[PDB]
């Protein structure tokens, strides 16, 4: 045979550090590996990333739209006109091919 | 292909013409590239010889990013240079030839008839 | 000229088709390559000759010049073959295939 | 200037150095046979230097600080293992051999660029002309297979003719029963293991091959023990030697330039004993080989080339 | 003293040394003028300021 | 070789290309050819065993061959117009026995077969000058008379050698043999693009060989002669680990690395002048060579072969090598790509 | 399980002539 | 975006300049909060999309893949440190530069303007990632699986650079406004029919289309954790946000090219969700399930509706989030018996009650429990399909079906029946396991809650 190393052995981490969190086999540095997850995980990002998401005011123009659509409604109505006509763009403003 | 070209002198780096052209900034983001190559450059030679990365030879360090940026300088000023000339030349060859190069009255969409392809 | 520069070109197409056709010699090839500088030779002096062309009459003697100078290139290799193997065949010169 | 063409060119030359006295002795002998107290002296008395036999730890005393290293830093291989049980299915005596050779190897490219550059002459003790009788008798005894041979070989055809043989060669003859004896007073408690017949086959290999193939280039000089034992008379026989015979005669100073840069580089000296033929016995595998490359660069002196450890006093890091 | 060898690199080569900051200083100096008179001549020949 | 023969050889090694470039007269270019021929063969041989000896003959006889086709075209075109340069008016066929000929002495395909035999025989930084400086003469002739060349023998030759330069990489385990292949690849791209915009097959030249001459450095610095010798970097220089793996993605045109510009370039150039299907045959192609890199890239840094143990002796030693030239053109030779422009006009 | 490494069966494809 | 690129830049140094037992926790710090900083993004109060500058863009479609790009770098650094802790110091900051480096590489792939810019960077990505496969996977078969990925990839990107280059010598630009505005309609021809396949396939290849599809699964069960985290999540979706926005160019030729694709994406569906019952090994049959669920994405581009496109967008983010959650669910015990056999270890629940909940809500985002993203996208994406042809639904209503069966299979098969007790090294699980599952599902339950954010273009 060749010279190679035999398999390490299975290992339970918590033999030795029975408050392992998972994130190093230093007791100190898991547990502020630990908090830092946490914290900026947690703590940061999904409360104040949820939080500022939460106040994006009228995302994609979808409250002015709303107000917009009120507006307009309220004005073709008391004047008669139709709400929503078939053709966007004037007849006027199109030349169409003679034949 | 402009090689060949009216007035062009044999193996000159930087014509004088060229002393009309704004030179780059110093710290140009293509000379500020060049420079963090050089960086590369002598950290890989310590690497290489087995040396520490950061702390080995900064005379050599510094000679490295030097030389790159201070090349780079000369070789960006030769290519804005050719850059230049090739829209001299490429104006100027429209105007000597207007018929080759008309101006194309375009329509506006209210006469343009697109053809309509429904999405179903 | 017109059918004097035709056999010389003739001439010079044997001597290419000598060389790109091996038999076992190497030397034999060698050979080959001397008739190509050869009819070249003839037919740029006479081209020189035919044109009154005096200042390009350097450029014949620089060609055999040369000329020279691979042939003995030639010669130095074959030395070598020779050695190694006691004979110029070139059928030995085969241990690069692999 | 680190030596080179331009060294060579700026009168840096090999002929000039040369003198009466740089010449490369070797001496040779089975085992117990008192090569070591004869190199010593015929070195000391003709103002040469004495390379003691190169051993598994030789590579390691000439490099970092000089200090021995653990053994699987170190060719992994154990003479006393050897004698213990010389049939090891761990392949420890094809390991060993294999590793001496390299380190004789290493030991005479250190002595041939001592001599080139300086012109003081080296004595050596065995070397890799030599080195192929312990492994003839470890074949012979069955206890290495024959693709080690063939192994072994080929190193040797891709090393050895690159450098000169040396100018004398000198064998000690101690018969086996001599022999045997020799090792039971010195009292080494594994090497005591060891058969007459594995010294028998030492001596016929040295008197077979290495004395006739030796005799064609160098002076061969060849004592009994009570010869011997009087260094001084080894050493009148060595001032009166000829030289009219071998490689050294037709060396001239470009000759000796390329040899010299071939023997100063180390990595292209050892170049063609770790070419990848996979023998089971020499091949480490992955796991087994990155470990122990990973902890030699965590010794101490060992992490960047030397003048660049700063835990071992070097300093002026940041302008070297 | 730890290494039984003498390293090459055991004290810096105080000639390269000097040269390597001579040849940096002087090519920043040098690019730093060269920029300066690029500009000027760049002014001067667009009539600006 | 003493230093007065080492000074005369490799002064006329530097010297013929010198000539070939700077000439006029396509005489004095072929003079400056068979310089290079006769300097470099008793470099070629220098080591003097059957291998090199084969290797510098091989050479020999096809160079020389080569040389006077180049030379016949040179008088066939003094017959027809009396003077010693090409012109639009020489005659077409004396020009495509130049475009033969000179591809024979560049071993672009199907005049390839023996350029990877001859760099296989001799020493590596041999095949070194073999594969880069040794190009630039006859490449330099074929970029004078772009215009006059024939578009149909340049693809055809274009696209042989991109084919075989694939094939021909993929059944190797010999690294010299490998560097050969790579070359015939190369060369077919830059002779693609030399009729319609010669800048280009310039700008493939030098990036070419700022990553072949760092290739052949790192070749050197163990004399890595196999695959199997090359995937013990690991254990005897693994600080080149990074860079051999990076040159070898360059070499093979992978993004974003610099070697994909010559082949994006050569791509645009080739389609701005409707040449379609080549350059779709080309680039498809080409990916058969980052195949055999990337098996090289498997053996070299991403798995760990068997190592030896002898190779322990290797680690107590220091070494001198690189210089600090492999580190300037390994960087550059592979992240320049952003300075793009700059390197194109 | 340790992550799995070239043993001698693989890089002996390497080994030959050709590939 | 440079704002978001220079601090991702930074972590290099970082990396590289921290102590041993610092650069995990500040590696992983920081990712967090660059994933902050790229909500900025989000701030989106009007219907103009932002233009950062001629390099540079971000809208409704890139938006969502940037910020999820983001969340994963540091999600995939936590599932990397347990597996990694036996390398040595400068093998585990060459591993995390090489996460880095596809997390740089992608925000800038997303937020590209222009064509070949979007190649080149969807091209560099292979290097990192094959890297990250080949060197750090634990199987003879991962270098296998590195060529595979590579070269089914490669060689569907040349023809697409091939396109690329005819378009930009046609128009004058590879900037995608511009082609936007100034697009025209195509005639029918053969050359242009071979256009619209050049301009589509490493798109398709990418995605994986059924049938060139085998790649993925050998990239999965071969990658380490962190590889099939990325690949999953973020590098399938290069293919459905390369067609996205290169489609808008090929009409109206999509309209009778895109039978085959549909056709291959409907019924490969069905082969590959059919394959995950009978499957061993529970990376394959995690891998088997994206490819089914990526067949609806590539139906769903195909037919170019408002609803269409909204359903795939949601469902490319959805899919990116859970499946990323399962691959890191089936590593937690791989790293306990390291096996990926499906049958081996049994009865989990009993000795891991909380993953086994992770599990649970894995497993029901992934057979689209309402009112998730995942049945949301889903949902959409039948209704277009349904209005497409009403016959759709039969092949949906089977994918449907198959899916629970799969999805429920696999939660019984290792978290019920009896405890397979030999199994004595099953360490309680980590702190760092459970936060990881938690990071993936939160974000799935907070998207639920507000599901305007991922939309797309369309709507
Ligand atoms: C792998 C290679 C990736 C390397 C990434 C490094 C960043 C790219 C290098 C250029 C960065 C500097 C730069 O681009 O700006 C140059 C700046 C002036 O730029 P300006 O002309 O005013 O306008 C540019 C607006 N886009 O001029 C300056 O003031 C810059 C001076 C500081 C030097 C640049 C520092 C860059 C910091 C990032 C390093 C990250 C390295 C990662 C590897
Ligand atoms: C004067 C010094 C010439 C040697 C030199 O510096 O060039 C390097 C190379 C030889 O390198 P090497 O033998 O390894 O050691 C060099 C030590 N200076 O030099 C050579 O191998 C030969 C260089 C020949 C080219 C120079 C010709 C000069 C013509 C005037
Ligand atoms: C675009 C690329 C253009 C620039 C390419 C050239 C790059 C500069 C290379 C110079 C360098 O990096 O420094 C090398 C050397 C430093 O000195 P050192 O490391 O001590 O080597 C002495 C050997 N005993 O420097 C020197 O010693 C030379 C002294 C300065 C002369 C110039
Ligand atoms: C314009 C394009 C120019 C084309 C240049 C073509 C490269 C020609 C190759 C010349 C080198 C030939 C050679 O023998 O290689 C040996 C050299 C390493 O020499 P070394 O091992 O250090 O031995 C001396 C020790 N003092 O190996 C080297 O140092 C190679 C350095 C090559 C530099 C190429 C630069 C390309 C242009 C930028
Ligand atoms: C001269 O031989 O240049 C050839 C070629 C340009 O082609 P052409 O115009 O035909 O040549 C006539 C005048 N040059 O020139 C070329 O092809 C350019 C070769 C470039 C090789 C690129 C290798 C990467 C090096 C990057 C560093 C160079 C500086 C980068 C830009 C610096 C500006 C910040
Ligand atoms: C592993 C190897 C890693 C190295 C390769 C990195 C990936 C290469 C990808 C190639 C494309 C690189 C981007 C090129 C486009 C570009 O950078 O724009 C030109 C840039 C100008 O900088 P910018 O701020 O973007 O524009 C304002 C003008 N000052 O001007 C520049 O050129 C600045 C160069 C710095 C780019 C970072
Ligand atoms: C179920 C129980 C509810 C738990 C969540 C409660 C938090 C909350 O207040 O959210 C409510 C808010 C709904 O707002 P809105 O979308 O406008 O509702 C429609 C119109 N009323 O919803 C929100 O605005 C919060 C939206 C979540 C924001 C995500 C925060 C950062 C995410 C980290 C990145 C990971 C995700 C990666 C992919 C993202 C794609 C964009
Ligand atoms: C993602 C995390 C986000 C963190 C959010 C933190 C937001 C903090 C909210 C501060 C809100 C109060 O903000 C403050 O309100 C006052 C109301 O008096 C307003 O102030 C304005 O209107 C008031 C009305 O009386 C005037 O008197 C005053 O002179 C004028 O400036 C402004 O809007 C602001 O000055
Ligand atoms: C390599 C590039 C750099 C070097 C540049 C080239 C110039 C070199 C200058 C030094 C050369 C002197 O090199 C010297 O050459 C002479 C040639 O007459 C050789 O000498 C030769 O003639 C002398 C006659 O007395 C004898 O040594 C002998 O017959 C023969 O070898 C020397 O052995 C060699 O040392
Ligand atoms: C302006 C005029 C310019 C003149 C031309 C300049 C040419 C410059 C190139 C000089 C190159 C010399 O390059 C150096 O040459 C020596 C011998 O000469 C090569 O050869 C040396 O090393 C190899 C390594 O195996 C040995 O096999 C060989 O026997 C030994 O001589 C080196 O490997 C190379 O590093
Ligand atoms: C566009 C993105 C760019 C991606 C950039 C690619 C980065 C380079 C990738 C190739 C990696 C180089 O290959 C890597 O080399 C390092 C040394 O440097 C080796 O490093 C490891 O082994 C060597 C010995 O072999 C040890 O000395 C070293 O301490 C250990 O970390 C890795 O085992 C090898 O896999
Ligand atoms: N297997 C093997 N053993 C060797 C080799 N060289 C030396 N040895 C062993 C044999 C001895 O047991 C041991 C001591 O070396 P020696 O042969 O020189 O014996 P010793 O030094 O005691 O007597 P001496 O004065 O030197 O002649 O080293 C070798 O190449 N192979
Ligand atoms: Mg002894």
């Amino acid at each position: 045979q060749w010279q190679e190393d035999p398999e390490p052995e299975d290992e339970n981490v918590y033999a030795k550090n029975p408050d392992f969190h998972g994130y190093d086999s230093d007791p100190v540095v898991d547990v502020w590996n630990m908090r830092a997850v946490f914290f900026f995980g947690f703590s940061i990002v999904l409360v104040f990333g949820t939080t500022f998401v939460a106040y994006v005011p009228d995302y994609r123009m979808q409250e002015w739209a709303r107000r917009e659509a009120e507006r307009l409604v309220k004005y073709r109505e008391v004047n008669g006109l139709p709400i929503m006509e078939s053709n966007y763009f004037d007849p006027s403003k199109i030349q169409l091919p003679e034949d | 292909m402009m090689n060949g070209r009216p007035g062009h002198e044999p193996l000159k780096f930087l014509p004088d013409e060229a002393r009309s052209l704004p030179p780059p900034k110093l710290n140009d983001p293509r000379l500020v590239y060049m420079g963090l190559l050089g960086y590369c450059t002598g950290l890989m030679d310590n690497m290489l010889r087995m040396r520490p990365v950061m702390r080995a030879g900064l005379h050599r360090q510094l000679l490295f990013v030097t030389s790159f940026v201070f090349a780079g300088y000369f070789y960006l000023k030769r290519q804005n240079y050719l850059y230049a000339v090739k829209d001299h030349d490429m104006f100027g060859y429209i105007k000597l030839h207007p018929e080759d190069f008309p101006e194309k009255e375009k329509k506006t969409y209210a006469e343009i008839l697109e053809p309509f392809h429904p999405v179903r | 000229m017109p059918s004097t520069f035709f056999n010389l070109t003739m001439a010079f197409s044997l001597s290419l088709l000598g060389t790109l056709m091996f038999r076992s010699h190497l030397m034999s090839t060698l050979l080959c390559l001397e008739g190509m500088v050869l009819s070249l030779f003839i037919m740029t002096s006479v081209t020189s000759l035919n044109s009154n062309s005096m200042s390009s009459m350097p450029i014949p003697i620089t060609i055999l010049v040369f000329a020279a100078c691979e042939a003995a290139v030639g010669l130095a290799l074959l030395v070598k073959v020779s050695n190694t193997y006691g004979t110029d065949y070139v059928q030995n010169l085969n241990l690069l295939q692999c | 200037l680190r030596y080179g063409l331009l060294a060579a060119i700026l009168g840096d030359k090999t002929t000039k150095k040369l003198h009466e006295y740089s010449r490369v002795i070797t001496v040779d002998g089975n085992i117990c046979s008192g090569k070591n107290k004869l190199a010593k002296e015929i070195a000391q008395q003709l103002g040469m230097k004495h390379y003691p036999e190169a051993g598994i730890q030789y590579s390691s005393t000439t490099t970092g600080d000089g200090r021995p290293l653990d053994i699987e830093f170190s060719g992994s291989c154990s003479l006393e293992k050897f004698y213990d049980d010389p049939k090891s299915n761990d392949g420890n005596s094809y390991r060993l051999q294999s590793w001496l050779y390299a380190s004789r190897l290493l030991q005479y490219a250190d002595a041939l660029e001592h001599l080139l550059s300086t012109g003081q002459g080296v004595v050596l003790e065995r070397s890799i002309y030599s080195d192929f009788v312990f492994l003839e008798a470890m074949y012979n005894q069955g206890y290495i297979r024959k693709q080690c041979v063939d192994h072994y070989n080929e190193i040797k055809r891709l090393t050895l003719p690159e450098y000169l043989p040396p100018h004398a060669v000198i064998y000690i003859d101690v018969p086996v029963p001599e022999v045997q004896s020799r090792i039971q007073k010195k009292g080494d408690p594994h090497e005591m293991k060891v058969t007459s017949a594995y010294l028998q086959d030492i001596e016929n290999a040295y008197k077979k091959t290495f004395l006739p193939k030796m005799s064609e280039m160098c002076e061969v000089l060849v004592y009994d023990s009570w010869e011997a034992e009087d260094p001084t008379k080894v050493v009148e026989d060595i001032e009166y030697l000829k030289y009219n015979k071998g490689p050294w005669l037709k060396q001239d100073d470009w000759t000796f330039h390329y040899l010299r840069m071939l023997v100063q580089d180390k990595t292209e000296v050892l170049n063609y004993t770790t070419i990848p033929v996979y023998l089971p016995e020499i091949t480490i595998g992955a796991h087994q080989g990155s470990r122990i490359y990973n902890s030699f660069r965590e010794l101490p002196g060992r992490k960047y080339a030397p003048g660049y450890n700063a835990e071992v006093g070097d300093k002026w890091i940041w302008l070297k | 003293k730890f290494y039984v060898r003498e390293p090459v690199n055991a004290k810096p080569n105080w000639l390269a040394v000097g040269l390597s900051v001579g040849a940096s200083v002087f090519m920043w100096i040098y690019l730093i003028q060269t920029h300066n008179e690029d500009v000027l001549e760049y002014k001067r020949r667009n009539g600006l300021e | 070789m003493n230093p007065i023969t080492l000074a005369i050889i490799y002064f006329t090694i530097f010297l013929g290309p010198v000539i070939t470039m700077s000439s006029t007269n396509l005489m004095l270019m072929w003079v400056g050819l068979e310089f290079s021929l006769l300097a470099i063969i008793p470099m070629l041989i220098n080591k003097k065993n059957p291998r090199s000896t084969e290797a510098a003959t091989k050479y020999f006889v096809t160079q020389a061959t080569a040389s006077m086709i180049i030379l016949l075209a040179i008088v066939l075109n003094y017959k027809q117009l009396g003077t010693w340069m090409f012109q639009q008016q020489t005659n077409g066929l004396i020009l495509n026995m130049t475009l033969m000929a000179l591809s024979m002495k560049l071993g672009l395909a199907p005049f390839h077969f023996w350029l990877p035999e001859v760099t296989q025989g001799i020493p590596l930084h041999m095949g070194l000058i073999l594969l880069t400086w040794q190009k630039i003469a006859p490449l330099s002739i074929l970029i004078q008379i772009y215009p006059l060349l024939n578009s149909t023998i340049i693809l055809m030759l274009a696209i042989t050698s991109i084919f075989m330069g694939a094939w021909g990489g993929l059944n190797q385990t010999q690294m010299r043999k490998i560097m050969a292949y790579s070359s015939i690849a190369h060369m077919g791209w830059m002779l693609a693009i030399l009729p319609y915009n010669p800048s280009l097959t310039l700008l493939n030249l030098m990036i070419y060989i700022i990553l072949t001459a760092p290739m052949f450095m790192a070749l050197m610095l163990n004399n890595s002669m196999t695959i199997n010798s090359i995937s013990l970097l690991w254990n005897k220089t693994p600080a080149m680990l990074t860079m051999i793996s990076l040159m070898l993605l360059s070499l093979g045109g992978l993004p974003p690395l610099t070697g994909f510009l010559p082949k994006w370039i050569i791509i645009t150039e080739l389609m701005k002048n409707n040449c379609l299907i080549m350059a779709t045959l080309m680039a498809m192609m080409a990916l058969l060579n980052l195949f055999f890199y990337t098996r090289l890239i498997y053996s070299t840094s991403l798995t760990m072969f068997p190592t030896n143990n002898n190779s322990k002796m290797m680690t107590h030693q220091t070494k001198t090598k690189p210089n600090l030239m492999f580190s300037t053109l390994a960087i550059m030779s592979t992240m320049t790509l952003p300075l793009a422009p700059q390197l194109i006009t | 399980a340790r992550q799995w490494q070239p043993d001698i069966e693989w890089a002996e494809q390497f080994s030959g002539a050709v590939m | 975006m440079l704002k978001i690129i220079l601090p991702s830049l930074m972590l290099l140094p970082l990396t590289w300049l921290s102590s041993p037992k610092k650069t995990w926790t500040n590696v992983t710090s920081y990712s967090f909060l660059i994933s902050l900083t790229s909500l900025t993004l989000l701030w989106q109060t009007d219907e103009n999309y932002k233009n950062f500058s001629n390099m540079f863009s971000s809208d409704p479609l890139s938006t969502p893949l940037i910020i999820l790009t983001a969340w994963l770098l540091p999600l995939m650094l936590m599932a990397s440190q347990n597996h990694l802790k036996k390398d040595n110091n400068v093998l585990q900051k060459l591993y995390i530069s090489m996460l880095i480096s596809l997390q740089i590489l992608l925000i800038m792939t997303f937020s590209a303007t222009e064509l070949i810019m979007f190649y080149i960077l969807f091209e560099a990505t292979l290097i990192p990632t094959l890297i990250i496969i080949t060197r750090w996977g634990n199987q003879t078969e991962r270098l296998n699986a590195g060529i595979y990925f590579l070269f089914y990839t490669l060689i569907g990107s040349i023809p697409l650079l091939i396109a690329l280059i005819l378009i930009q010598n046609h128009v004058g630009t590879l900037n995608l406004m511009i082609l936007s505005f100034t697009t025209h309609t195509l005639d029918a021809s053969w050359s242009n029919n071979l256009l619209w396949l050049a301009c589509m396939m490493a798109f398709l290849i990418k995605m994986p289309l059924y049938g060139v599809h085998l790649w993925l699964p050998k990239a999965h069960v071969e990658a380490p954790i962190a590889g099939s985290m990325i690949l999953a999540a973020i590098l399938l979706k290069l293919g459905s946000y390369g067609m996205i926005r290169i489609s808008i160019i090929l009409d109206p030729l999509t309209k009778y090219m895109a039978y085959p694709f549909i056709l291959l994406s409907l019924w490969g569906m069905i082969m590959t969700s059919s394959i995950c019952l009978r499957q061993t090994d529970l990376k394959s049959l995690i891998a088997y399930s994206s490819v089914s669920h990526m067949a609806l994405v590539i139906a769903s581009i195909m037919i170019q509706t408002p609803w269409s496109f909204m359903g795939a967008t949601m469902l490319m983010i959805a899919h990116g989030l859970t499946s990323s959650l399962l691959f890191c669910l089936a590593n937690s015990n791989y790293e306990r018996i390291h096996s990926r056999t499906m049958i081996m270890a049994r009865g989990l629940q009993m000795v891991f009650p909380l993953m086994a909940t992770w599990w649970l809500m894995a497993s029901l985002a992934n057979l689209a429990l309402p009112p998730s993203i995942n049945l949301m996208g889903e949902l959409f994406i039948t209704m277009s399909l349904f209005s497409w042809s009403n016959f759709t639904i039969i092949l949906m209503g089977i994918n449907i079906i198959i899916t629970g069966m799969y999805s429920m299979y696999m939660i019984i098969t290792t978290q019920r029946g009896k405890l397979t007790n030999h199994m004595i090294n099953l360490q309680p699980s980590h702190t760092r396991e459970l936060t990881l599952m938690a990071l993936h599902m939160i974000p799935l339950i907070l998207l639920t809650t507000s599901p305007k954010l991922i939309t797309g273009l369309t709507m």
